[PDB]
């Protein structure tokens, strides 16, 4: 139920709580594992643009420690593109949650970032909330039929879902079990140049508070 | 290509209601807030409000509260303001405001709209002005011609219908008691007076009395 | 007048149909993999990776919130990849074979540019051939146009592979997975 | 509201000097200022946004500065395309306020006026009026004060004035000053004059006329 | 709880959001794949006590890029079959979602 007409006043900000999609993964490398995220870039400023939407650009960076993982809200910079700072959960307000690019590292000819990789993710939706504010592209006219009276203002249709997690069993773990590198996938079949290795994990089934 | 058309001049009566509008194109109209502004003559601009065509959410200034009714229409791609029971202190220029989609400041404006409040129009009369027999003959003699008491703008005044006219300061029309009064004085050497006997013609994009007088 | 609302369920990482090899050894038709006309048509549908990141652009900024100070977009991004491995195969062209391909298609046999084909071997009827340049009883003059393809009305994601072949497999992901299957 | 105190009211400058307009408000707005340019018979045009960033098309003579409650714009080697009327605009607040407005004028050396007094026209006397006009022509600066006098005793009411814009040729002004009076007030008194104060002369400009002379 | 009587009024239309049936598929070939959908067609000659009912027929076509898939609302047309235009979301409101024929 979302009744017509609209009830509230000037500001109607809320306090809520959610969780994330469970994600286990594991990597092995001699070069550090790269990754990407969606971030802003420059536009074409000679065309008289009807809307002046911020263009988007892919950025293959290198993963640091302490950078967050995808939380179901996509792999973007929330630092500069969420100007209101108040639509994602607290921890992801001022950073960028990167995500790996498997199909790039595999296509590198020397193959010195993947010896072995595994992943498991699952996610569904629990509730449904709509955002507030004025739509950038309001809906064009020939897909609906107007009304009169309490149907005066079109409701702002910025819908966003909430991630929900799932059950987490112990049959579907990924740790405390060994892994023998019988054959790597690239060309570097286990050789660690420069006398260093880079393992990385992101685990979020063991994250109690 | 973006443009904001605006009607330049608008003449009204005090205590009535006038519908001022500006036309929008080159962009998508429902994706921008619109603002309107007022520059009091002899003062800076005054911001009056904030309006969106997408939903119709209005915003006014408290000093303009109940004075203007901000409403628009989305079919013909224009927004309106409509001042109610207009008085003399809002005789001023007006623009409608377009920012960038970011919206720090106003990137494109309109043309402008000056409003005047009065009862009736009146044509003027032109009077010749001759110098005095004192102030003895130096190099330059300054003459006179004076139109007075008209409504509305505009008015043109030419010396010898534009023949010798080079160096006359045509003075701006001052409005006192809803009638404008203009003046003009030519600089000239002393010898062609009273030889050529320069004249003062008036042309009026109005009732259009064209009068000539000898100076 | 009833209608229900479908939702769908959890999306695992083991119920996927992508990021995997797929070898073919027997197609379900009589076409065992051959692509006449030197094109394919691959089509995929996914609804599992269908997130909707949302933007936020501000109007005027100060530390006291008002909901009209911001104006938001909704955007959505999707990418893909394709990888292939092809195999050179020859057709011996003798007398009893071009009669078979002729009944399937005309456009195949002309596109090897080795000959032309009279479409009948003649017909029996007179077909009432006029010569007097059209002033007596109107007929349908039917000016032809081959139009060079039938699919040009439609719109696809056209990708090109004219400059992306190779002869050495093992410098690519698919070659290193394919060679471990065959043992070569 | 947060009101803005733009100063000075104008400035006389020539080509090349380094210029500065003061712009001051009541609250810490955090560098959210816009400066603007208006010439005569024209609409405003975007110069700088957010008090440091230029919008496109403009030369690099304009440079913004300041933080806190005070801001000012700097132009070096000022050119003939920059002359006009200005506005500095903050844009936080319900409601948004603007600048006081400075008309950026041209500098020139001062010249004493050429002022000429006139007896009234005989066409008004038949309809029943007499307008006494004192024309103030071709001086500098724009600021000047005019004195109306009847029989040696000055008059304050019924005084109507007119100023023109700066000429683009020699940067001059021309002022029209008018005193308006009726038919019966005109024939009684015989001494009327205008005495304008200025910097070029300590004594005012003396131009008088009598009805019995002409 | 859907009690009695019904609350009267001219319109009770509201704003809702819903999800979609998850689906994954993959088809290749030498000629482009053919899909189908139900669509309004032609009726017959004059029938006396017939109710007003639009006839339903099959249409085969070529699956263009950009058209939607079925989503639990049946593989039917939505432009010329809904007058009110207020029964499905925007992504299928004036579009015709098809579905391929594995049998044909």
């Amino acid at each position: 139920s979302n009744r017509y007409p609209a009830q509230p006043g000037s500001d109607n900000r809320e306090c809520l709580s959610m969780d994330y999609k469970q994600t286990q993964l594991c990597l092995i490398g001699c070069k550090p594992p790269t990754g990407e995220h969606w971030g802003k870039g420059v536009a074409c400023n000679n065309n008289a643009a009807a809307t002046d939407c911020p263009p988007l650009e892919l950025f293959n960076s290198i993963i640091e420690d302490g950078d967050m993982v995808d939380t179901g809200f996509g792999c973007m910079d929330f630092g500069t593109l969420q100007a209101n700072k108040s639509d994602v959960p607290i921890d992801i307000c001022n950073s960028t949650c990167k995500y790996p690019d498997y199909l790039k590292m595999a296509s590198e000819p020397y193959g010195d970032s993947l010896f072995f990789f595994l992943r498991r993710e699952q996610m569904f939706v629990r509730h449904f909330f709509n955002r507030a504010g004025k739509l950038g592209e309001a809906v064009p006219d020939d897909l609906y039929i107007k009304g009169s009276g309490n149907t005066a203002v079109i409701q702002s249709s910025a819908f966003f879902p909430t991630p929900s997690g799932s059950i987490v069993t112990s049959e579907s773990q990924l740790f405390n079990k060994p892994y023998w590198l019988q054959r790597a996938q690239g060309h570097n079949n286990g050789i660690c140049w420069g006398n260093q290795l880079f393992v990385t994990v992101v685990d979020t089934t063991r994250s109690t508070n | 290509q973006v443009q904001l058309l605006q009607s330049g001049a608008e003449l009204v009566r005090p205590g009535s209601s006038v519908k001022i509008s500006c036309k929008a194109s080159g962009y998508v109209f429902t994706s921008y807030w619109m603002h309107w502004v007022k520059q009091r003559p002899g003062q800076g601009l005054e911001w009056i409000g904030q309006i969106y065509p997408g939903d119709g959410g209005t915003h006014y200034n408290g000093n303009f509260r109940d004075k203007a009714t901000l409403t628009a229409d989305k079919s013909s791609s224009t927004a309106y303001m409509h001042l109610s029971s207009l008085t003399s202190e809002d005789s001023a220029v007006y623009f409608c405001a377009r920012k960038i989609y970011d919206g720090y400041g106003f990137s494109y404006w309109g043309q402008g709209t000056l409003v005047t409040v009065s009862a009736k129009t009146t044509p003027p009369s032109v009077y010749p002005l001759a110098p005095g027999s004192a102030a003895q003959t130096n190099s330059m003699v300054t003459l006179g011609c004076l139109v007075k008491g008209y409504f509305p703008e505009p008015v043109t005044v030419t010396w010898n219908s534009g023949s010798l006219s080079s160096g006359v300061h045509t003075f701006p029309a001052v409005l006192q008691s809803d009638l404008y009064t203009l003046s003009s004085s030519v600089t000239v050497p002393s010898s062609p007076r009273p030889s050529e006997t320069v004249t003062c013609n008036v042309a009026h994009p109005a009732s259009s009395t064209k009068v000539d007088k000898k100076i | 007048a009833f209608f229900p609302t479908p939702s769908g369920s959890i999306v695992t990482s083991e119920s996927q149909l992508f990021n995997k090899p797929y070898w073919l050894q027997r197609a379900q038709g009589h076409n065992n993999g051959i692509c006449w006309g030197n094109q394919l048509f691959v089509t995929v549908v996914d609804t599992t990776r269908s997130t909707n990141m949302t933007l936020c652009t501000e109007v005027t900024k100060e530390g006291t919130y008002k909901n009209d100070n911001f104006k938001e977009y909704v955007r959505h991004v999707e990418e893909y990849d394709l990888q292939f491995v092809f195999q050179l195969c020859k057709i011996t062209l003798t007398a009893e074979i071009m009669t078979y391909i002729h009944t399937m298609d005309s456009n195949i046999l002309e596109d090897w540019q080795f000959g032309l084909t009279p479409p009948p071997s003649a017909s029996l009827q007179d077909t009432y051939r006029f010569v007097t340049s059209q002033a007596i009883t109107c007929q349908k003059t039917a000016p032809p146009k081959e139009k060079e393809d039938p699919l040009n009305k439609y719109t696809f994601w056209e990708v090109n592979l004219k400059e992306k072949f190779s002869a050495d497999l093992d410098q690519f992901p698919l070659g290193r997975k394919f060679l471990l299957q065959s043992g070569l | 509201d947060i009101q803005m105190t733009q100063s000075p009211a104008s400035l006389s400058v020539s080509v090349g000097e380094t210029v500065t307009i003061t712009c001051r408000a009541s609250e810490n707005i955090y560098s959210n200022l816009i400066w603007y340019q208006q010439k005569q018979g024209k609409s405003p045009q975007l110069l700088v946004y957010a008090a440091t960033n230029l919008a496109d098309g403009v030369p690099s003579r304009f440079s913004g500065s300041g933080s806190g409650t005070q801001y000012s714009l700097k132009i070096n080697s000022l050119q003939s395309e920059d002359f006009g009327s200005y506005y500095c605009q903050h844009f936080w607040g319900t409601p948004l306020t603007f600048g006081a407005g400075t008309k950026l004028e041209i500098k020139r050396a001062d010249a004493a006026p050429t002022v000429s007094i006139f007896p009234p026209s005989s066409e008004q006397l038949t309809s029943g009026g007499a307008s006494v006009v004192c024309f103030l022509n071709n001086f500098y600066p724009k600021d000047i004060n005019v004195k109306w006098k009847i029989d040696g005793s000055e008059r304050q009411n019924g005084v109507l004035n007119s100023w023109t814009d700066q000429d683009s040729k020699d940067s001059t002004y021309s002022m029209s000053s008018t005193l308006t009076l009726t038919k019966d007030e005109y024939e009684r008194h015989n001494s009327y004059t205008c005495e304008a104060t200025h910097k070029t002369s300590t004594s005012p400009i003396v131009k008088s006329f009598n009805r019995n002379e002409c």
